[PDB]
């Protein structure tokens, strides 16, 4: 089918729906598919599936879906918020990798880690979907990114499956042959997450007190909440409420007190 | 805390003076004292300041190099070696940012006063419990860091030219134990295909290097190649095409970032032999057995580059069969073909495309090309019957079908009298029939294997043993053995007239041969209670069904 | 010690109830419970599955040992109960309580009960003793709090003045709480009931006391209490909510803990999402599903999974479990097994000796079923070897456990099954072995997830859109119908 014009633009998009198998290449084809349409036409553009970059199929403009998305993660900003179009395409295909595997982890009858799998997976696109809610600040995004590499070297390591790299803003960014040195650094800091990560695993994993005795020994900034609701008592005067900190052992007193004007029948005046 | 201050001496001093000044300083160091601390300063000061490496440089990294150098062998430095692997961490890691200068030479002079010494180390640090990696990765470092201009420039330019060739020894040995057993943890997919990639850069300057100075020009002491193809081939023999295949993208991964190199390990592989010229016959019983595991990788593109080299070899072989035959070739050939295409690694395709090739090779030349067609109908034929042999093997599990189609092959190789895997199969067999609890049959089998052999004094030939066990064996210590079991074994299968037979020539043999009078006596009396069991024993009647197939 | 339990167990089967008190009474003052927890209760060899059925059989001795007295009906013209609930009441609500209706009159007893159960629901304050009267659970309510009473005064006087500020529908009744409760989880664990020597399953976090329980109905209670707060839920929904709540009781339960303080924990940890959790995380489907486009596809998919499923039950069958052989009560080995070939037209089986490895594959003792004659499923009761039960040779459980398909065309091969989800994998391992449809609750259990996961990873594509059920307009495509650039 003839008059093709080419634009790298196009070479990525997606179907709306099923199609129809009216004509040959033009089977019911599925959903959700990156499609290579090369080429360009009035009415039917070309499509080599993610599944065949050979397979043919000249569909629609109608019918291709919200992508005229390319390698590009500028051009459409349909690659709205480019840099952490990486991480999440990326995470798109490891979750895909881990879906894959997973499924034949049936007679791999380990239903154990093979929910622990489906939770991570739950997890993955639900931290997936707030990214793409990119209207969140710097820093929870950078945490979230921190956690996510987390998770991804996490399934990678039980998975039996292959490390990835730099640190900071892409996990892949290392390639470039930048620096064989700064390549084993951050493979061997993120192998130390790994062990690290098995032993904090088994940790958490039968008791929860080791993370509590971490999360308040990283700051060490503490209140006291007074979780009031009642009190169950009756003087009939205006009797006053004042806590405060005493060490049993020190045989010293530590912070200072909150007046509460407590009513005279159990109730706050 | 000294070096503490330098970045900032630097803004109101002469940086040059200042290192200098350090220089003298550090160089006064009683060797006896604090070694692992005064690594520490140096690292401390290898950090800052040599960003400003154009006027430093000249005179820290000789110093730096003079102290590392003597670090190298003091015979004491398993802990000097975690600080020493940091240094040479931190100044290749400052020497390769892009943001500080003309630095080849300094590179070159580090070269010059590292390379075979921290090979060595390495070389010393085999032991796979220290922190290896920290110097296999400075050792990759030195090397792609560098030029080919820096080895052509002196490395190639190194001192006599046995020294040099000792040098090589020491390279591609420690290279081929790289290769196996890589001290990564094979997760490092990144990290061991960069390592690949260097030490295949290197490997190709290495080939340079020996193809300019060990040519017939140089036809003195030209052994090395054994080295050299037999780490291309070690080297060639992972990262195949199932594991790329692990994704659909993970091929195109490692093709995009790196492509596939076995592809041009061979085509460096292949002209190398090529330029070799008129002395391949010094290899072929060696190299044949190597360059079929590239032969027979997945690909199709350096396997039709490739399948040629055997014509080659063995029309070289035919410059000397003009004395004889090539079979001194054919006979390796065919065992090596045996071994790897039963390990399951061959394919039909691959035979097709060998077809075509072997085909265009023969009717090119003359009669040789004959001979050579009737041998690829051997080859033909054994393809294919390894080929189904294999892929009836693992699937069925009937042992019946498994029988059947081994001792189809057994008939062949006894047509083409390859006694060696004949015997190898024969023992698949006992095996085969262990397992199926079988005994009259795997007697049968045994004494077909042991009728081979004969009641000669002479140990003629180890290549009929299998090696399990041999001291000298004389042929009879053999035939005795295989006799103790084989009548074990028609023991235990309940038929006797075969085995008080074999009694019969065993103790002849002993009597008036090894005169071994106990043996002589203990199989005799169990020769009498066979006779007992005879006439005591039932024997039933198995019945015998004829079966058509259609 | 299986066979000087089971006589112990023969001891209790024959006895006068309260001579089965008075030995009760024996093994108590030599705390039986606390002896045998140190020895056999802390055996790590091959605890027997005869130990499955003495703890199972133990621990019924010691629920018909509360049964015997719990079934008869505490009178509510019991003078003699009014003031035993009248020094229980104090003790518990002697902070509304004077101390001083110690010495005091019936008619401030009955105020006591108006005011003391308006604020711990009850609908009559005339007659108070009218919930006594069914059993389960009776009197055994009484000796739960009395026992609280007793030793968790602290927890059990914050109860008593807890319950003191709620007037709306969220107060919670601990009489009406204690009797509902008390009598459910009798229920659950069907306490005090006829010899089922099939079940094989026990209850060792009560191995390890006497009051063991009372005080886990306590414990409970005091878990009530975190639920109702967990919904707020009114006095109306008193019934749903607590129905609900001993639904995550159940759950807890069957967590299986060892120990008290465990099971404890475990009362912490049963969130309020534990209450909805996957009870609606079997929907994320039909919100998948209730759009088109998920709806309108996966329709495709389900022979490639439910070939998982039913291929994935057959690689379980290849191995498979051991089967128990019927009614080898008299020292005979129960537990037989049957091998599905890799071939799977054939299946072998037999029964031996226990085996910890499972299945030895040998040609087994009878070798064969023809998957092609064989046809019938004699799901559960159909079985005709079985179908002779009336209701006490075979009860309706065991046919969850127990079915055929039929073999030789003539005769049944009756199984049986150590539990009921393996009941499920056979059942569907055989419905497969027929091409025809799977008869699993799991199957359609799981399902839902995998046909989920491969939806979600299809849409990886279509995040932060929207389509229509309606497809956009068709174009069409002209007559120059070969490329400018051609196919590759």
């Amino acid at each position: 089918m003839a008059r093709w014009i080419p634009t790298k633009r196009q070479k990525y998009g997606v179907a709306i729906y099923n199609y129809n198998a009216s004509q040959d290449v033009e089977l019911s084809l599925q959903i959700g598919d990156t499609v290579h349409i090369l080429e360009m036409y009035e009415g039917w553009y070309r499509g080599y599936t993610l599944q065949n970059k050979s397979k043919k199929g000249i569909f629609p403009e109608t019918y291709i879906h919200l992508k005229e998305a390319t390698v590009e993660d500028l051009g459409q900003h349909e690659t709205v918020i480019p840099g952490e179009l990486p991480l999440v395409q990326e995470l798109t295909s490891t979750l895909r990798e881990w879906a894959v595997i997973w499924r034949k982890l049936y007679v791999n009858n380990k239903l154990t880690l093979f929910r622990q799998l489906q939770q991570m997976t739950y997890s993955l696109i639900e931290w997936r979907s707030q990214i793409l809610s990119g209207t969140l600040p710097k820093d929870e995004l950078a945490e979230l990114k921190k956690k996510v590499t987390a998770k991804i070297d996490h399934g990678n390591r039980m998975l039996g499956l292959d490390l990835v790299v730099r640190d900071d803003n892409g996990n892949i960014l290392d390639p470039d042959e930048t620096s064989t040195i700064a390549l084993f650094k951050a493979h061997e800091v993120a192998s130390k997450r790994i062990e690290e990560k098995i032993q904090e695993e088994k940790s958490i994993l039968q008791n929860l007190d080791l993370r509590g005795q971490s999360i308040f020994s990283t700051i060490h900034t503490y209140g006291l909440y007074v979780n009031f609701k009642n009190f169950v008592c009756n003087i009939g005067e205006d009797a006053e409420l004042f806590m405060a900190l005493y060490d049993p052992d020190q045989s010293t007193f530590i912070s200072e007190n909150y007046l509460i004007r407590w009513g005279s029948n159990g109730m706050p005046k | 805390y000294l070096p503490s201050i330098i970045n900032d001496v630097k803004l109101v001093f002469d940086p040059v003076e200042l290192s200098v000044l350090f220089c003298k300083f550090i160089q006064s160091i009683p060797d006896n004292q604090l070694v692992r601390q005064k690594l520490n300063c140096m690292t401390k000061i290898v950090e800052s300041t040599l960003f400003r490496q154009s006027e430093c440089r000249e005179v820290l990294l000789p110093l730096l190099t003079d102290q590392l150098s003597g670090q190298l062998d003091d015979n004491s430095n398993k802990p000097d070696h975690e600080a020493s692997s940091q240094l040479l961490s931190n100044i290749l890691e400052v020497l390769d940012r892009k943001d500080v200068g003309a630095t080849a030479v300094h590179i070159q002079l580090i070269m010059e006063r590292l390379l075979r010494r921290i090979n060595r180390t390495v070389i010393g640090m085999n032991r796979q419990s220290p922190h290896i990696g920290s110097f296999v990765a400075c050792m990759i470092a030195l090397l792609q860091q560098m030029d080919d201009s820096h080895y052509s420039h002196y490395i190639s330019t190194f001192k006599t030219r046995q020294d040099i060739i000792d040098f090589l020894m020491e390279t591609f040995i420690m290279f081929k134990d790289l290769i196996g057993k890589n001290v990564y943890a094979k997760d490092w997919m990144v990290m061991n295909m960069t390592q690949n990639r260097v030490f295949l850069r290197a490997i190709n300057q290495f080939a340079e290097v020996l193809t300019r100075f060990f040519m017939d020009q140089a036809s003195f002491e030209l052994q090395l190649w054994n080295n050299y193809f037999h780490l291309a081939v070690a080297f060639l023999t992972h990262e195949s095409l199932q594991l790329e295949t692990f994704s659909q993208a993970k091929r195109n991964k490692i093709v995009k970032k790196y492509g596939d190199m076995r592809k041009e390990i061979g085509f460096r592989i292949r002209d190398m032999w090529y330029n070799l010229g008129p002395h391949k016959i010094k290899f072929i019983p060696s190299m044949v057995g190597p360059i079929l595991e590239v032969t027979l990788t997945p690909e199709v593109e350096l396997r039709k580059a490739t399948i040629p080299i055997f014509f080659d070899m063995m029309q070289c072989e035919f410059n000397f069969s003009g004395n004889g035959n090539f079979h001194m070739f054919e006979n390796e050939l065919i065992t090596k073909l045996d071994q790897e295409v039963e390990g399951g690694r061959g394919d039909e395709q691959y035979k097709v495309l060998l077809e075509k090739l072997l085909l265009e090779h023969c009717r090119k030349h003359k009669y040789l090309s004959s001979s050579g067609e009737v041998f690829a109908l051997l080859v033909s034929s054994l393809l294919e019957n390894l080929l189904d042999y294999r892929t009836i093997i693992m699937q069925d599990e009937s042992k019946e079908n498994r029988m059947s189609c081994t001792v189809n092959v057994l008939n062949f190789y006894k047509e083409k009298k390859r006694e060696d895997i004949y015997i190898r199969y024969l023992y698949k067999l006992r095996d085969l029939h262990r397992d199926c609890e079988n005994y009259t049959e795997a007697a049968y089998t045994l004494l077909l294997h042991a009728e081979l052999l004969q009641w000669s004094d002479k140990p003629c030939v180890p290549h009929l043993l299998q090696r399990d066990s041999y001291y000298v064996y004389t042929q009879q210590e053999l035939k005795e053995k295989l006799y103790q079991e084989i009548i074990s074994y028609f023991d235990k299968g309940k038929m006797w007239e075969k085995a008080i037979k074999l009694s019969k020539e065993l103790a002849e043999t002993y009597e008036s041969k090894v005169f071994d009078y106990e043996g002589l006596g203990n199989l005799l009396k169990k020769r009498a209670s066979f006779y007992e069991n005879i006439i005591k024993a039932m024997r039933p009647q198995p019945e015998y069904f004829a079966v058509g197939y259609y | 010690q299986t066979y000087t339990i089971a006589v112990i167990n023969a001891l209790f089967l024959k006895a006068p109830d309260e001579r089965r008190q008075e030995m009760a009474n024996i093994l108590a003052q030599k705390q039986l419970r606390s002896i045998i927890l140190t020895h056999v209760i802390r055996a790590q060899r091959a605890i027997n599955n005869e130990m499955a059925h003495q703890l199972y059989v133990l621990q019924v001795l010691t629920f018909n040992l509360l049964e015997d007295r719990m079934m008869t009906k505490m009178d509510p013209q019991d003078q003699a109960q009014r003031d035993i609930i009248f020094e229980l009441r104090r003790i518990a609500f002697d902070a509304e309580s004077e101390p001083n209706n110690s010495s005091g009159s019936m008619e401030k007893r009955k105020s006591m009960y108006t005011r003391d159960y308006k604020k711990l629901g009850f609908i009559n304050h005339v007659n108070p003793a009218m919930d006594f009267t069914q059993t389960p659970p009776g009197m055994l309510a009484l000796d739960n709090m009395l026992y609280f009473a007793k030793h968790h005064q602290d927890a059990y006087i914050r109860i008593v003045l807890e319950n003191s500020s709620r007037e709306d529908k969220h107060e919670c009744p601990f009489g009406r709480s204690s009797i509902e409760l008390t009598k459910m989880l009798c229920e659950i664990l069907k306490v005090g009931e006829l010899p089922s020597e099939t079940c094989n399953d026990f209850h060792p976090m009560f191995f390890t006391h006497d009051r063991s329980f009372e005080e886990f109905f306590c414990i409970c209670i005091q878990l009530l209490n975190k639920t109702w707060k967990e919904m707020r839920a009114t006095s109306e929904d008193f019934n749903k909510v607590m129905q609900v709540v001993k639904e995550q009781v159940m759950r807890a339960l069957t967590t299986k803990p060892s120990s008290l303080d465990q099971f404890k924990s475990k009362l912490q940890n049963l969130s309020y999402t534990e209450i909805l959790k996957i009870r609606q995380s079997e929907r994320m489907n039909q919100e998948d599903f209730q759009s088109r486009p998920i709806l309108e596809l996966k329709e495709k998919i389900q022979p490639e999974i439910l070939e998982l499923i039913k291929q994935q039950r057959l690689n379980r069958l290849v191995e498979g479990t051991c089967f128990r052989k019927l009614n080898a009560r008299r020292r005979q080995d129960k537990f037989w097994y049957c091998r599905l070939s890799p071939n799977h037209k054939v299946l072998h089986y037999g029964d031996l000796e226990e085996s910890p490895q499972g299945e030895v594959p040998h040609d087994s003792l009878q070798d064969k079923l023809p998957v092609a004659d064989i046809k019938a499923v004699v799901t559960g009761k159909d079985c005709p070897h079985m179908k002779e039960k009336g209701a006490l040779k075979q009860n309706k459980e065991v046919l969850e456990l127990a079915f055929s398909i039929l073999y030789d065309s003539n005769c049944q091969l009756n199984f049986i099954a150590p539990d009921k989800h393996e009941y499920c994998i056979w059942t569907d391992g055989l419905n497969a072995l027929l091409g025809k449809d799977m008869m699993s609750d799991l199957t359609r259990n799981d399902l839902d997830t995998l046909l989920s996961m491969e939806i979600k990873l299809r849409l990886l594509d279509l995040e932060n859109i929207q389509i229509p059920d309606a497809p956009p307009p068709i174009p069409k495509e002209p007559s120059n119908y070969d490329f400018v650039y051609d196919c590759n």
